[PDB]
RNA sequence: ACCAUAGUAGGCCUAAAAGCAGCCAUCAAUUGAGAAAGCGUUAAAGCUCAACAAAUUCACCAACAUAAUCCCAAAAACUAAU
């Protein structure tokens, strides 16, 4: 990993990148022939937004998510990891990878209200005033379509609309 | 085949190989040698 | 300020348009070109178009050089004819040998759109036959005087027919 | 450099690139160098001299700038990209005017 | 604004942007060109 | 550093003259003094009359049923003849002038009486069907442009489609249909008349396989 | 399908055919690498239209000509050939100046005239060298005029 | 009142020298030389229409120069359609 | 992203038609760039898009307001289901 150094010197301005070690794949996947990272640990449909230790190697220090260049995850793997980030971003998870800001965290609000399995923002939803009878009903939304692909061990379809 | 690994003037210090030979060889030569040697160049140059 | 693309008469600038609406736009007075330009040549003969630059300075001040003249008027000089043909392709306006272009090659070499490029003699008569490809003058391998005289008596009864056709047209028009 | 154009480069004195264009580190130095040397951002002030040294074991590619002001903008790009380089520097005309 | 159904670019500054849980199109040369899906 | 490709060459195109669309009357010129019974079989079901591309290579293709009057076909004509260019583009109509009489009985009236008196005039238009076909010199892409505007506005859902479009569109229809995993299919059940089905269904379903209902027509349904 | 066709191994590599246009740079290059004993590579520089011009007018005037290749075509024919080591000098843009019967003493001046114009280096009669080494050559006397003192040092 | 200057109509000094060359009030008219001093490369020339695509060689850069030109024009007509 | 130079105000046309009312032709310099794809000008000038080079994640298409006494089971994405 590279990081760029600032520094002031009277009046000088020094700008330098420096190299970190970096960390590399383990060893011995179980499917050496995969394409892509995700397949290649038989890891296809068998995370959820919970898999902690997954989502934490695809997003930058500061919460953002790495380019899908620069990883190599293919397009339809790239955008469920995107979308259980964002899901666990909300869940309460992730708890070091939110910028520092020393002058916006003396000014507490209101409790922190836990949840999870968010797929729409917490701004930008507004309150159902008519729901309806039940032959048009209005679903809440739960959970994201992008995640109906998992392995269900009880057999039963994963109710996304609820 | 290859060319050179193009030496700058930071460290120049190594002059190239066939230059020196011909020093050598040169040198390994008498002095009646050495006239014949100046006429050939001379005549040719 | 900018640059100014003018076609002048040689020694004749007029005090008016084409030349005084937009010369005199930038803030440069005609009186000061009847004298720069009328001067810097005078061994042309004037009705013959000049494409010239014009660099007008920030402090309304100019300058001036002239080039080469435009390849329409050495064609139709060369063909023997006023003006171009009306519909390019269809018919032919004037017939010219290939020692017209050639000759031509050497008076546009000199000019500084060629000339700065160092373009060969053949970049050049390219380009000559290239215009006269729209210009409506066929270039020729090599005619004489009678193949030559036989297309100007047919080109004279074609361009009469169409002289009296647009004057009947013009007077179609008023009426109607 | 579009955007170099766009900010008002006449706050600027002078600016060199030394950089050796034998290394494998220097892609970086000569991006910034063809941005920094574009006819848009020439034609901003007439006094300005872009100095472009060329080395060979020199092994360090840099770039020094000096502002109206009077400040020393200096920075070695060989780990820099060329989009940090053009930032940094477009960064520092704001400020420093 | 503009409230619209189908948001298209009429000029090529328009720029798309999703805000809100709808898409609006900002313009910067030309106030008149922001639109608003419904 | 890119890839010249090369470019398709269209020397072979004839345009024939007048290549603008012909103009179409509000009315036949007999008129129909006796009025006939408002058959609605002329729109269900698939189209068996100009299915396939005669003289153009481009057309607007109906997915649907519906009537097209006078005022549809003004539409159609008028804004082909102002977006294309007459010396590259010839366009030919694959419909026929209004000759089905549609009636409307006076405003505000007690029912009884009889049939009405006749209004205005329709061209039946099945699914499956060329509108305006179109042919030239030129490439789908930029007659596609102008031919959707004309489509959206069709009261039937249409598409613009070309030659090697619209043979793609129907041998995936039957690629879709070879190797559908579904052992139950529309058309086994209704022939078979398994559970009783013939009860519910129409005689007609069993040639439209499911495909068609009233004038609808669903493309996706195998 | 069982195992999805994207996370499978790629099907064998389609063998992508040469055209012409391909064919034709590479003997151009190969042509302009052998017939001339001069190759000077450049940074090519986004200069004005009259002030590239006039580059090319007065570099006419010594007989110099300079000529622009892609890399698409240009790094994989260095690779093979014996020019090898000039590939770092090609990564980015990049200018080819060629020249017979070398002279650098009118080629420098006009390079040093424009202050923003680097001379990265080149290959003089198979022996490549650095921006100094340009230098040194170019103070460097004729072969008549080395060659005249040869036999005198002898 | 802007015209070219009279031009000269006799067939016989016309196809023997080119009046419009000579530009100068002091210059004369230029004879012209025999057709064998004249280079060869100038009796060479494509007289006629341009070659087409197809009288062009693939192992050529006049192929590729008419195939850039035709590139160009089958991008504009496909740019007809712009909205902006 | 980057980047724009030749014949040349092409002929004709018009009060003026300089790639950009229309007609006609659509050749040609340069490794590279259309007698022009869009905007603009009274006409010019000018901006932009194709072509140089540089460079290379992917990018066809899929957006649609409201009713009157008070919303309307409560609630739930995995412990094994022909
Ligand atoms: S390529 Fe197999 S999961 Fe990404
Ligand atoms: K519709
Ligand atoms: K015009
Ligand atoms: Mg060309
Ligand atoms: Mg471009
Ligand atoms: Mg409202
Ligand atoms: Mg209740
Ligand atoms: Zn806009």
């Amino acid at each position: 990993f590279r990081e760029v150094v600032e520094i002031l010197d009277g009046k000088t301005t020094i700008i330098e990148g420096r190299i970190t070690e970096t960390p590399q794949e383990s060893p011995n996947p179980p499917n050496p022939t995969g394409q892509c990272p995700i397949c290649r640990w038989n890891l296809k449909h068998k995370y959820n937004y919970e898999d902690v230790l997954l989502l934490s190697q695809f997003i930058r220090p500061h919460g953002g998510m790495l380019p899908r260049r620069i990883t190599g995850l293919c397009q339809e793997e790239h955008l469920k990891i995107e979308e259980c980030v964002k899901m666990a971003h909300r869940a309460g998870l992730l708890p070091n990878h939110r910028p520092k800001l020393p002058e916006g965290f003396v000014p507490k609000s209101k409790p922190r209200l836990n949840r999870y399995l968010t797929r729409w923002s917490p701004r930008s939803v507004k309150p159902i005033y008519n729901k309806g009878h039940r032959w048009n009903k209005v679903r809440m939304p739960v959970g994201s379509p992008l995640l109906k692909d998992n392995v269900s061990y009880s057999g039963r379809p994963l109710l996304l609309y609820h | 085949e290859a060319l050179a690994g193009a030496p700058l003037d930071n460290a120049p210090k190594e002059y190239p190989p066939k230059i020196q030979q011909l020093v050598q060889d040169i040198a390994s030569l008498t002095l009646l040698e050495i006239s014949d040697l100046n006429e050939l160049l001379k005549k040719t140059l | 300020s900018g640059m100014i693309r003018a076609i002048v008469r040689a020694g004749q600038a007029r005090p008016g348009p084409p030349l005084g609406p937009i010369l005199g736009q930038r803030g440069v007075s005609i009186n000061q070109f009847c004298k720069e330009f009328n001067e810097k040549t005078k061994d042309i003969k004037e009705g013959i178009p000049l494409p010239t630059k014009i660099f007008v300075k920030p402090d309304r001040t100019f300058e001036i050089k002239i080039g080469q003249p435009t390849v329409s008027y050495f064609l139709k000089a060369a063909a023997g004819i006023e003006k171009g043909a009306r519909h390019t392709g269809k018919e032919v306006a004037g017939l010219v040998t290939l020692k017209h272009v050639y000759e031509i090659a050497r008076v546009k070499a000199q000019d500084d759109a060629f000339a700065l490029q160092d373009v060969p003699l053949s970049s050049v008569v390219r380009s000559i036959i290239g215009s006269a490809r729209s210009l409506g003058i066929r270039v020729v391998k090599d005619l004489s005087s009678e193949e030559l005289a036989a297309f100007q008596k047919e080109r004279a009864l074609f361009l009469a027919a169409q002289r009296e056709a647009d004057l009947a047209a013009q007077a179609e028009a008023a009426k109607k | 450099a579009a955007a170099l154009a766009r900010l008002g480069l006449r706050a600027v004195k002078q600016v060199r690139v030394q950089f050796c264009p034998f290394e494998k580190n220097v892609e970086s130095t000569r991006t910034f160098l063809q941005a920094v040397s574009s006819e848009k951002v020439r034609c901003t002030n007439l006094n300005c001299s872009v100095i472009a040294d060329v080395r060979h074991d020199g092994s360090e590619p840099c770039v020094d700038v000096l502002f109206g002001d009077g400040h020393r903008l200096i920075m070695r790009g060989a780990h820099l990209t060329a989009q940090e380089m053009l930032t940094a520097f477009a960064s520092h005309i704001q400020a420093r005017g | 604004f503009k409230t619209k159904g189908v948001l298209k670019k009429r000029c090529r500054d328009c720029y798309l942007v999703k805000r809100r849980g709808r898409w609006f199109i900002y313009c910067k040369t030309n106030p008149k060109h922001k639109q608003r899906q419904m | 550093f890119k890839t010249l490709l090369p470019v398709p060459t269209f020397e072979d195109v004839a345009i024939p003259e007048k290549p603008k669309l012909r103009f179409v009357e509000r009315v036949p010129l007999v008129p129909k003094v006796r009025r006939e019974r408002k058959n609605l079989s002329d729109i269900r079901g698939p189209s068996t009359e100009a299915t396939e591309f005669t003289e153009g290579r481009f057309a607007i293709l109906a997915l649907g049923g519906g009537y097209l009057h006078w005022g549809h076909f003004e539409m159609m004509r008028l804004t082909i003849n102002r977006s294309m260019d007459p010396k590259n583009m010839f366009a030919l109509w694959r419909v026929p002038a209004p000759f089905k009489p549609i009636t409307r009985k006076g405003m505000g009236q007690r029912m009884g009486g009889g049939k009405g008196a006749i209004d205005h005039y329709v061209t039946p238009v099945k699914a499956g069907r060329l509108i305006v076909e179109m042919g030239g010199r030129c490439e789908f892409k930029e007659v596609q442009g102008f031919l959707d505007l004309v489509a959206h506005k069709l009261p039937f859902p249409a598409k613009a489609v070309s030659r090697e479009t619209l043979e793609k569109m129907r041998k995936d229809q039957e690629e879709r249909e070879r190797n559908n995993q579904n052992p139950w299919t529309f058309e086994r059940i209704a022939t078979a008349n398994m559970l009783g089905i013939r009860k519910v269904l129409s005689p007609y379903d069993l040639t439209h396989k499911g495909r068609y209902w009233g004038k609808f027509y669903t493309p996706e349904r195998v | 399908p069982t195992i999805n066709p994207r996370c499978l191994p790629p099907p064998p590599t389609p063998p992508q055919e040469e055209t012409g246009l391909v064919r034709l740079l590479r003997r151009e290059i190969a042509a302009v690498f052998r017939d001339n004993r001069m190759i000077a590579v450049c940074q090519h520089v986004a200069l004005s239209a009259e002030d590239k011009l006039l580059l090319r007018h007065q570099l006419r005037k010594h007989k110099i000509l300079m000529k622009i290749f892609p890399n698409q075509v240009l790094k994989p024919f260095l690779e093979e050939s014996k020019y090898q080591n000039l590939l770092p000098l090609f990564v980015g843009h990049n200018l080819l100046l060629v020249s017979e019967e070398p002279k650098v003493k009118e080629m420098v001046r006009i390079l040093k005239g424009i202050p923003f114009l680097p001379l990265l280096g080149g290959c003089i009669d198979d022996t490549i060298l650095s921006r100094q080494g340009f230098i040194n050559y170019s103070k460097l006397p004729s072969l008549a005029l080395v060659q005249g003192e040869l036999v005198g040092g002898l | 009142a802007l015209k070219d200057p009279e031009v000269c109509t006799d067939p016989f000094r016309l196809t023997t020298h080119a009046m419009g060359v000579n530009i100068y009030k002091e210059g004369q008219d230029v004879v012209l030389k025999p057709d064998s001093e004249y280079p060869e490369w100038l009796f060479e020339m494509n007289v006629g229409p341009p070659k087409k695509l197809e009288e062009l060689d693939p192992e050529t850069r006049e192929y590729w120069r008419l195939l850039r030109k035709h590139n160009i024009w089958r991008h504009n007509r496909l740019s007809k359609n712009r909205k902006f």
